[PDB]
DNA sequence: TTAGACAAT
DNA sequence: TTGTCTAA
C-alpha cells in the first residue's frame, strides 16, 4: 500500500512535503501523513558553475605608401556614402601600417 | 528473432496510472469498477469509474471528466499475454486508468 | 589595447573639461638597458589587477541535509572551488597558487561570512505592478578556517598542487530555501590581491620603434601616476605620458597639461586621417589653460567672460 | 583527423559563449583567400588586359587622378575578392549553413563569401546575396550614424 | 517544372508581339493570373476577417453582464454582419450599389453598413432580440464585400474602373489607403530570448526568459513571458490594459489543472531526470504554492481571484473563481481552448527555459526572419473591430449608468431601444485608425508599435503601386533608435525578402519588399486528424510514455499544441513522411505546412523538437521538391534545414533534396525589372528600385 | 484523521464477471501492445508479431491497409500494471 | 554623499 | 544624454 516517489513529495497523495522543522516527523498538510525527518539523510542537491573552461591584413595593391614607400598597399573597401555615389575605399600599408582613404 | 502468433480473442483489462508514484508494494488493496445506467445512448460505453479502497486513502479513476487521459482515445490499448508453450500472444481490449486520490468538497 | 574615438572624445576635452574620463592611459618608455628589461617583464605582471573569476575554473556546491541531536538539525554546505591551472595564465602578478589560497583562507571566507549574514537576516508574491512604466479627438591552515567562524565545520585545501579548496559552511535550518550558489557566485566576482590602486592593465608588447631602436612602451590601462615613480631605476620616466588632462594637471603642471590638450586634439583628429595645424591646437590648448586651471568651453565656462551680450 | 572531426571542432567553435575560438577561423580563411586574390590580380591586372594605358580610357581615368581607382578596376575585369562583412566573413545561420545553397559547416572559400567573380562577366546568385548583405551594412551604418 | 505551379507562365524570353497586334485594346474577357497574385496577402486576408473570422470573433466576445437595480441585464452579440456598400436609405436612384469610383471622385469613404443581433436578458430570462445598426465600416476593394467583385475586364471598364484592376485598397475620404504587413514574432511559438535588459524587472530576475506571441483564431492577439530568476524558481509576466502582472509558474500549473503536484514535478523534468538542481528548483517552485494552503485547483483560483480581481475590472459580483479563470481565458495561451493543453505548453515553455539557462540551447534570434512572420490586413481589421465591440457594450453600460443618475422613470425596458440609440456609434472611431494610422485601443492588440498602419497607396507610376503590396514593414518605432542588428540583411532571407530592394535613407533595412516567389499564407483550415495521423505514426502522446527513455525524444509542437514525443530515431520517418503527405496533397495536410525537424546532436544548437505549423499570415515560398519532381511551399524555418540548389549543374544526390524554381528568384518584382542586375554594384540596383518609383 | 473511503455514485454500479484469466505464473509474459486508434484488432489473426527488433508484417483488413511496422521494445518498468480478477475473490 | 532640476543637440 | 547645480 506503498508508493515510489521522490523523497520530497507525499507517497500517498501527490503533494507536497514542506521542509524540516523542529519537530522529528514532517507531515503533509492535506492528508496528514508522517514521514521521518530522519529519512532526508539522501536528499542531496549539486550544482557546479563553470567560469573558464579547461595575419596578411587583406588582399594588397601595388600603390606607394607615403610614409615608407613600399610598393604595396592592403586595402579593404567599405561602401560609406549614399546608394548614389561611390564606394570609400581603404588602405593600410604592409610595413608601417599607414591607414589613409579614397572616396571613389 | 522470435515470433508470436496474434491470436486475437474478444472483457476490457483495466490499467492503472497513479499520480502519486508506482505501485510497487502491493497489499491488501480493494479494486473496484463502476459502469453507468443507460447503455442505450452511446455514452456509456465509455462511462467507467474504477475506485481503489485503501484505508488511507482512496483512489478514482474517471474516463471523462477534466483530467481524464487522452491515450486511451487517440490511441488504442492492448495486452499480449504469450502462453509459451503454445506460442500464441493472445490479445484483450484494454483501458488505462488516470488514478487521482479523493478528499472532500 | 582601445581608447576612446570619435566626437566623445573630443567633446570630452574640450566641452566638459572631464575629471573623470573612460578608459584614461599612460605611456611611459622603458630605458632598454639590460637590467631593465628583465625587471620590467615582471613589472607587466606586478602592475595588473586579478579578480577572482579570472583564475577560478568551476565552484562546486553540494547542499545537504544532516540531523545528529534530538534539536540540532543542519544543512552541510560542502562548497569546492577548482582554480585554475598557473600555466594558464603568465600575465598576472607571478600567482603561484599559494597566494590565491591566502587570499581565500585570509579573506574570502569572512567576505562570504558577511554576505551570509546579510543574507540570513531575511518574489513569491504576486505583485501586480500597477504601471506599464515603458485621447480621443475630433481633428480628422585548517585551524584558522575552522577558528574563522563556528558554521565552517570542515576544511581541506589541495597541498600538493594547490588547485582547489573545501569548505562546509554548516548553516542552522530556517524557514525560505537559501541561495549559496548565487553569493558564491557574486561573491567570487571580487579582486584578489595587488590590484594597484586605479590601473587595470599593462602592456609593454608595444615594442615600437622609429629608428630600429626597439623602444619598449608600458602602454598601461590605468590612472595612477605616482604609482610607477617608484620603478624609476627601470622605466624612463623623462618622456612619460597620460592621456589624463587633470592628473598631469595635478601632477606635473598646468604647462605640462597645456602640452598633453594639442598632443591628445591632433591624436583624435589623426586616427580618422585629419590634419589639423598645431598653430589652431596650441592657441586652443594656450585660451583654456589661461586661467591657471583647465577650463571648460561649455555654459558653464561663459561665466568668466566679461561681455553679458555674449553670454 | 578527418573531416568529419574538423566539421565536429569548427561547430564546436560555433554555437559557443566564447565567440574567440571561431573568429579566430575567420581570419585563417581570409588571410588564405587573400593569397588567390592577389594572384588573379597579378595574372590580369598589369599586362592581361586588352587595350593598355594610356590607350585605354579607363585607366587614364584612374591613372590620372579623375576618378575611381585600383580597387574598382579590379573588381570589374578581376574578382570581387573577399566579402568582409562588420569585419568579418558574412555570417553563419543557426544551423551552420552560410547561405541555403551549401552544405552546413561547408570548408569552399565560396561558401563563406569569396567571390570570386567580376562585374564584366556577372555574379552567380549567392554571391549577389553576400554582395547585397556587403552592400547593406554600409547603407545602414552610413543611414544611422 | 511541375504544371499548376503559378510560374508555369513564365516567359522564355521578351516578345514585344502584344503591343503590335489586332487583339490589342479589345479587352480580354478575364483578368491576367500573374497580376493578381500581388494582392491576394490582403484580399484574402480581408475576407476571412469579414464573413468567417467575424462570425468566429463574436463567438469569443463573454456574454456582457451588468446590474441593474437589483437586476441583471446579460447582453450577447449573436451574429455580426457586414452588408456591401449601397445608397442611403431614402435615396431616389436607379442602381443602389455604390462603386469606388465615385467615392474617389466624390471625395468620400467606401464604407459598409455594420450591423448586429444583440441579444438582451434581464435576470437570466432572454425577453428578445434586437438588430441593431453598429456604424460604418470600410470595405476593401475586389474582395468578398466590395461591388467589383467578380467582374470581367470589359464589365469592369464600363464602371470607370481599370481592367487587371487587383484590389487591396482602402478609399478612406477619397485617398486610397493600403494596410502594410507589419513584421511580428512568430505565433505560437516558444521564442527563447537573452536579454539582459530584463534584469531589472525584479529582485532576482535573470538575462534569460522565454516569451510567446499568442493568437486566438486571427482575433485576439497576447504576449506572455517567463523568466529563470537566480533560484531556479520561474515567474510569469504579462500586461494586461497597462498592469504588468507578476505570477510565479506554480501558481499557474496550478491554478489550470486539477493534477497532483508529482505529476507537475514529473512533466517539467522530462529531459534533465539526472539533474539535481532542477528536481530541486521545481520542487520549490510548488512548494511556493503550498505555503498559503492552496492544495486544490479550486483554492489556487480562489487565491488568485482575491490578488488579481480589482484590475481585472471585473464586476462585483463574481466569485473569485470566475476572476481566476477570467485571466486564464485571456492572458495566457490564448490559442488553446481547454487547460489542459494549456498545462503542456506552459510545460514545454519552461523546459526551453531551462535548457537555455543551462546553456543546453542557443537564443533564438528575435530579429532573425525565421522567427517572424507578417501582419496581414486581416488581422488589423478583425482584432481593432472586435475591440470595438467590447467597447460599444461597455459604452451601454456607462449610457445605463448615465440614466439611472438625474433618477428616470426607470422601469422596465419593455423593448425600449432608447440606449442602442443613444449608445456610441462607431463610425469615427473605426474612421479614425485608416485615416490617420494612429491605433488608439487600450488593449494594444498585442502589438508592439502604435502608429504607422495604413500607408497611402501613391500611385506616381505603377512601379510604386505595386510596391505598396509587397511591403513588409520592420517597424514604425525602430526608425528612431540608433541600431543596426534589426536592419542587418541575414541569410535566412533567402528568396523570402528582397537584398536589393529597399529604401536608402532612415528606412533602409526596415522596409523591406517580398521577393516574387514568396507569398504570405491567408488560406485558414482545421487541423482535427492532424493528431491521430501522427500518433498513427510514432507519435506516442504526452499521457502514454514513448519506449525509449525521455532525453531520446522529440517535443511536437502542432501550433501551440503540445502532441507527443517522437523516438529519436522514427524522427526522420516521420518528417520525410510529413513531406510526402504535403507535396502530394494527402491526408488532409496542408499544402503550405512547415515540418521543421530541429534534431539533436548533443552541442548548444537550436532547441530540438518536430515542430509543425499551419497557421496564417507566415511566408512561404515554393520550390521543387527534387525526390517527388512536385512543388513544394517551403516555409521560413524549413529552408534553413533543406539544400536548395539553384543551377541543374548544382543539383548531387544525397546532399541536395530541393531546386529553386528560377535562378532569379531571390530578388522581388519591382527588382526584377532592372536589366542585367548581376553585373552593376549593389548599391545601384538599390538605388535604381527607389528612382523607378520616382 | 477523517479519510473518505468513498461509496457514492450516482449513475454507476458494480460488474459481474469476465472471460479473462486470473492466473500468471512462469508460464506467461505480460505484453503492453500499444496500437493505433483505427487499428482494426483482427488484421494480424493469422500474422506473427517481433519479440526484438522490428519487423514489417502485413494485414488482412483491405489487403492495402497491411504495412505495418511493429516497434519490439525493452521493459521501461512501466508505471501501468494490470489487473487480473482472481476467482477466489469476489 | 547622493537624488531632483535645468539646458542642448 | 551629459554634466554640473541644488537640496536633503
Ligand atoms: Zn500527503
Ligand atoms: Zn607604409
Amino acid at each position: 500500500s506503498s508508493f515510489q516517489s521522490d523523497l520530497d513529495f507525499c507517497s500517498d497523495c501527490g503533494s507536497v512535503l514542506p521542509l524540516p522543522g523542529a519537530q522529528d516527523t514532517v507531515t503533509c498538510i492535506r492528508c496528514g501523513f508522517n514521514i521521518n525527518v530522519r529519512d532526508f539523510e539522501g536528499k542531496v542537491v549539486k550544482t557546479s558553475v563553470v567560469f573558464h573552461q579547461l595575419e596578411c591584413q587583406g588582399p594588397v595593391v601595388d600603390r606607394r605608401c607615403p610614409r615608407c614607400g613600399h610598393e604595396g598597399m592592403a586595402y579593404h573597401t567599405r561602401q560609406m556614402r549614399s546608394a548614389d555615389e561611390g564606394q570609400t575605399v581603404f588602405y593600410t600599408c604592409t610595413n608601417c601600417k599607414f591607414q589613409e582613404k579614397e572616396d571613389s | 528473432l522470435p515470433s508470436a502468433r496474434w491470436q486475437y480473442c474478444g472483457q476490457r483489462a483495466v490499467l492503472v496510472q497513479f499520480s502519486n508514484g508506482k505501485l510497487q508494494s502491493p497489499g491488501n488493496m480493494r479494486f473496484t469498477l463502476y459502469e453507468n445506467k443507460d447503455s442505450t445512448n452511446p455514452r456509456k460505453r465509455n462511462q467507467r469509474i474504477l475506485a481503489a479502497e485503501t484505508d488511507r486513502l482512496s483512489y478514482v479513476g474517471n474516463n471523462f471528466g477534466t483530467g481524464a487521459l487522452k491515450c486511451n482515445t487517440l490511441c488504442r490499448h492492448f495486452v499480449g499475454i504469450l502462453n509459451k508453450t503454445s506460442g500464441q500472444m493472445e490479445v484483450y481490449d484494454a483501458e488505462l486508468f488516470n488514478m487521482q486520490p479523493l478528499f472532500s468538497d | 589595447m582601445n581608447v576612446t574615438l570619435g566626437i566623445p572624445r573630443l567633446r570630452e576635452i574640450l566641452m566638459v573639461a572631464s575629471a573623470n574620463i573612460k578608459t584614461p592611459m599612460m605611456s611611459v618608455p622603458v630605458l632598454n638597458t639590460k637590467k631593465a628589461l628583465k625587471r620590467v617583464k615582471s613589472l607587466k605582471k606586478q602592475l595588473t589587477r586579478v579578480c577572482l573569476g579570472e583564475v577560478l575554473q568551476k565552484i562546486d556546491v553540494q547542499e545537504s541535509f544532516c540531523m545528529e541531536e534530538k534539536q540540532n538539525k543542519f544543512q552541510v554546505y560542502q562548497l569546492r572551488f577548482q582554480f585554475l591551472p598557473h600555466a594558464y595564465y603568465q600575465q598576472e602578478k607571478c600567482l603561484r597558487p599559494e597566494d590565491i589560497l591566502r587570499f581565500m583562507e585570509t579573506r574570502f571566507f569572512k567576505l562570504l561570512m558577511e554576505s551570509i549574514k546579510k543574507k540570513n537576516n531575511k518574489r513569491n508574491v504576486n505583485t501586480r505592478r500597477a504601471t506599464q512604466r515603458d485621447e480621443e479627438g475630433h481633428i480628422v591552515r585548517v585551524q584558522a578556517v575552522r577558528e574563522i567562524h563556528p558554521f565552517i565545520d570542515d576544511y581541506q585545501y589541495d597541498t600538493e598542487e594547490s588547485l582547489w579548496c573545501q569548505v562546509t559552511v554548516k548553516l542552522p535550518l530556517m524557514k525560505i530555501n537559501f541561495d549559496m550558489s548565487s553569493l558564491v557566485v557574486s561573491l567570487a566576482h571580487g579582486a584578489v590581491i595587488y590590484a594597484t590602486k586605479g590601473i587595470t592593465r599593462c602592456l609593454l608588447n608595444e615594442t615600437t620603434n622609429n629608428k630600429n631602436e626597439k623602444e619598449l612602451v608600458l602602454n598601461t590601462e590605468g590612472i595612477n601616476l605616482p604609482e610607477l615613480f617608484k620603478y624609476a631605476e627601470v622605466l624612463d620616466l623623462r618622456r612619460l605620458y597620460s592621456n589624463d588632462i587633470h592628473a598631469i594637471a595635478n601632477t606635473y603642471g598646468i604647462e605640462a597639461a597645456l602640452r598633453v590638450i594639442e598632443k591628445e586634439i591632433k591624436d583624435v583628429f589623426a586616427v580618422y586621417g585629419i590634419a589639423v595645424d598645431p598653430r589652431h591646437l596650441s592657441l586652443v590648448a594656450d585660451y583654456m589653460c589661461f586661467e591657471g586651471v583647465y577650463k571648460p568651453l561649455n555654459r558653464f565656462g561663459i561665466r568668466s567672460n566679461s561681455s553679458p551680450l555674449q553670454q | 583527423a578527418s573531416y568529419d572531426e574538423v566539421r565536429g571542432k569548427w561547430q564546436d567553435a560555433h554555437l559557443g559563449k566564447d565567440q574567440r575560438d571561431f573568429n579566430m577561423i575567420d581570419l585563417k580563411f581570409k588571410e588564405e583567400v587573400n593569397h588567390y586574390s592577389n594572384e588573379i590580380n597579378k595574372a590580369c591586372m598589369p599586362f592581361g588586359l586588352h587595350r593598355q594605358f594610356p590607350e585605354n580610357s579607363l585607366q587614364m581615368m584612374v591613372q590620372s587622378g579623375a576618378k575611381g581607382s585600383t580597387v574598382n578596376t579590379m573588381q570589374i575585369s578581376c574578382l570581387l575578392g573577399q566579402i568582409e562583412l562588420e569585419g568579418r566573413r558574412p555570417p553563419l545561420m543557426a544551423s551552420g549553413k552560410s547561405l541555403p545553397c551549401f552544405e552546413p559547416y561547408e570548408f569552399t572559400p565560396r561558401a563563406g563569401g569569396f567571390v570570386t567573380g567580376r562585374f564584366l562577366t556577372g555574379i552567380k546568385p549567392p554571391e549577389f546575396f553576400f554582395h547585397c548583405m556587403a552592400g547593406r551594412e554600409g547603407l545602414v551604418d552610413t543611414a544611422v550614424k | 517544372m511541375d504544371p499548376g505551379s503559378r510560374w508555369r507562365n513564365l516567359p522564355s524570353g521578351p516578345s514585344l508581339k502584344h503591343l503590335t497586334d489586332p487583339s490589342y485594346g479589345i479587352p480580354r474577357e478575364q483578368q491576367k493570373a500573374a497580376l493578381q497574385e500581388l494582392t491576394r496577402a490582403h484580399v484574402e486576408s480581408f475576407n476571412y476577417a469579414v464573413h468567417e473570422g467575424l462570425g468566429l470573433a463574436v463567438q469569443a466576445i463573454p456574454p456582457f453582464e451588468f446590474a441593474f437595480k437589483d437586476e441583471r441585464i446579460s447582453f450577447t452579440i449573436l451574429d455580426a454582419v457586414i452588408s456591401p456598400p449601397t445608397v442611403p436609405k431614402g435615396t431616389i436612384c436607379k442602381e443602389a450599389n455604390v462603386y469606388p469610383a465615385e467615392c474617389r471622385g466624390r471625395r468620400s469613404t467606401y464604407r459598409g453598413k455594420l450591423t448586429a443581433d444583440i441579444n438582451w436578458a434581464v435576470n437570466g430570462i432572454s425577453k428578445g432580440i434586437i438588430k441593431q445598426f453598429l456604424g460604418y465600416v470600410p470595405i476593401m476593394v475586389k474582395s468578398k464585400l466590395c461591388n467589383l467583385r467578380n467582374l470581367p475586364p470589359q464589365a469592369l471598364i464600363e464602371h470607370h474602373e481599370e481592367a487587371e484592376e487587383m484590389g487591396g485598397y482602402f478609399i478612406i475620404n477619397g485617398i486610397e489607403k493600403v494596410i502594410r504587413m507589419l513584421i511580428m514574432p512568430r505565433r505560437n511559438f516558444p521564442i527563447a530570448m537573452i536579454r539582459p535588459k530584463w534584469k531589472t524587472r525584479g529582485p532576482g530576475y535573470t538575462q534569460y526568459g522565454v516569451s510567446m506571441h499568442c493568437v486566438r483564431e486571427e482575433h485576439s492577439a497576447v504576449n506572455m513571458n517567463l523568466h529563470y530568476l537566480e533560484n531556479g524558481t520561474v515567474m510569469l509576466n504579462f500586461i494586461y490594459r497597462k498592469e504588468l502582472f507578476f505570477l510565479p509558474l506554480g501558481f499557474a500549473l496550478k491554478a489550470l489543472v486539477s493534477f497532483s503536484d508529482y505529476q507537475i514535478f514529473q512533466e517539467l523534468i522530462k529531459g534533465k531526470e539526472d539533474d539535481s538542481f532542477l528536481r530541486n528548483s521545481v520542487s520549490q517552485m510548488l512548494r511556493i504554492v503550498m505555503e498559503e494552503g492552496c492544495s486544490t485547483q479550486k483554492q489556487v483560483l480562489n487565491y488568485l481571484g482575491e490578488c488579481f480581481r480589482v484590475k481585472l475590472n471585473v464586476p462585483d459580483w463574481y466569485p473569485n473563481e470566475q476572476a481566476a479563470e477570467f485571466l486564464f481565458n485571456q492572458c495566457i495561451c490564448i490559442h488553446l481552448k481547454s487547460n489542459t493543453e494549456k498545462f503542456y505548453m506552459l510545460c514545454l515553455m519552461t523546459r526551453k527555459l531551462f535548457a537555455l539557462a543551462k546553456g543546453e540551447c542557443m537564443e533564438d534570434n528575435p530579429d532573425s526572419l525565421v522567427n517572424q512572420e507578417v501582419l496581414t490586413p486581416g488581422q488589423l481589421f478583425l482584432m481593432f473591430l472586435k475591440e470595438k465591440l467590447e467597447g460599444w457594450l461597455v459604452s451601454i453600460k456607462i449610457a445605463f449608468d448615465k440614466k439611472a443618475q438625474k433618477t428616470s422613470v426607470s422601469m422596465n425596458t419593455d423593448n425600449l431601444m432608447r440606449i442602442f440609440t443613444m449608445g456610441i456609434d462607431l463610425t469615427k472611431p473605426f474612421e479614425y485608425l485608416f485615416a490617420t494610422g494612429n491605433l488608439r485601443s487600450k488593449t494594444g492588440l498585442g502589438l508592439l508599435q502604435d502608429s504607422g498602419l495604413c500607408v497611402v497607396a501613391d500611385k506616381l507610376n505603377f512601379i510604386r503601386y505595386l510596391s505598396h503590396f509587397r511591403c513588409v514593414h520592420r517597424g514604425a518605432d525602430f526608425a528612431k533608435m540608433r541600431t543596426t542588428t534589426v536592419r542587418r540583411l541575414l541569410p535566412e532571407s533567402w528568396g523570402f525578402l528582397c537584398p536589393v530592394h529597399t529604401p536608402d535613407g532612415e528606412p533602409c533595412g526596415l522596409m523591406n519588399h517580398l521577393t516574387a516567389v514568396c507569398e504570405v499564407v491567408t488560406q485558414f483550415v482545421y487541423t482535427a486528424s492532424i493528431p491521430a495521423l501522427l500518433c498513427n505514426l510514432g507519435v506516442t502522446p504526452i499521457d502514454g510514455a514513448p519506449h525509449r527513455s525521455y532525453s531520446e525524444c522529440y517535443p511536437v509542437l502542432l501550433d501551440g499544441v503540445m502532441v507527443g514525443w517522437v523516438d529519436k530515431d522514427l524522427a526522420p520517418g516521420i518528417a520525410d513522411s510529413l513531406r510526402h503527405f504535403k507535396v502530394l496533397r494527402e491526408k488532409r495536410i496542408p499544402p503550405w505546412m512547415e515540418v521543421v525537424l530541429i534534431p539533436m546532436t548533443g552541442k548548444p544548437s537550436l532547441y530540438p523538437g518536430l515542430f509543425l505549423f499551419t497557421t496564417p499570415c507566415r511566408l512561404v515560398r515554393p520550390v521543387q521538391n527534387l525526390a517527388l519532381g512536385k512543388e513544394e511551399l517551403i516555409g521560413t524555418m524549413e529552408q534553413i534545414f533543406m539544400n536548395v540548389a539553384i543551377f541543374e549543374d548544382e543539383v548531387f544526390a544525397g546532399v541536395t533534396t530541393h531546386q529553386e524554381l528560377f535562378p532569379h528568384s531571390l530578388l522581388s518584382v519591382i527588382a526584377n525589372f532592372i536589366p542585367f542586375s548581376d553585373h552593376n554594384q549593389s548599391p545601384r540596383n538599390m538605388y535604381q528600385c527607389q528612382m523607378g518609383k520616382q | 484523521s477523517c479519510p473518505p473511503n468513498f461509496t457514492a455514485k450516482p449513475p454507476a454500479s458494480e460488474s459481474p464477471r469476465f472471460s479473462l484469466e486470473a492466473l500468471t505464473g512462469p508460464d506467461t509474459e505480460l505484453w503492453l501492445i500499444q496500437a493505433p486508434a483505427d487499428f482494426a484488432p483482427e488484421c494480424f489473426n493469422g500474422r506473427h508479431v517481433p519479440l526484438s527488433g522490428s519487423q514489417i508484417v502485413k494485414g488482412k483488413l483491405a489487403g492495402k491497409r497491411h504495412r505495418y511496422r511493429v516497434l519490439s521494445s525493452c521493459p521501461q518498468a512501466g508505471e501501468a500494471t494490470l489487473l487480473a480478477p482472481s476467482t477466489e475473490a469476489g
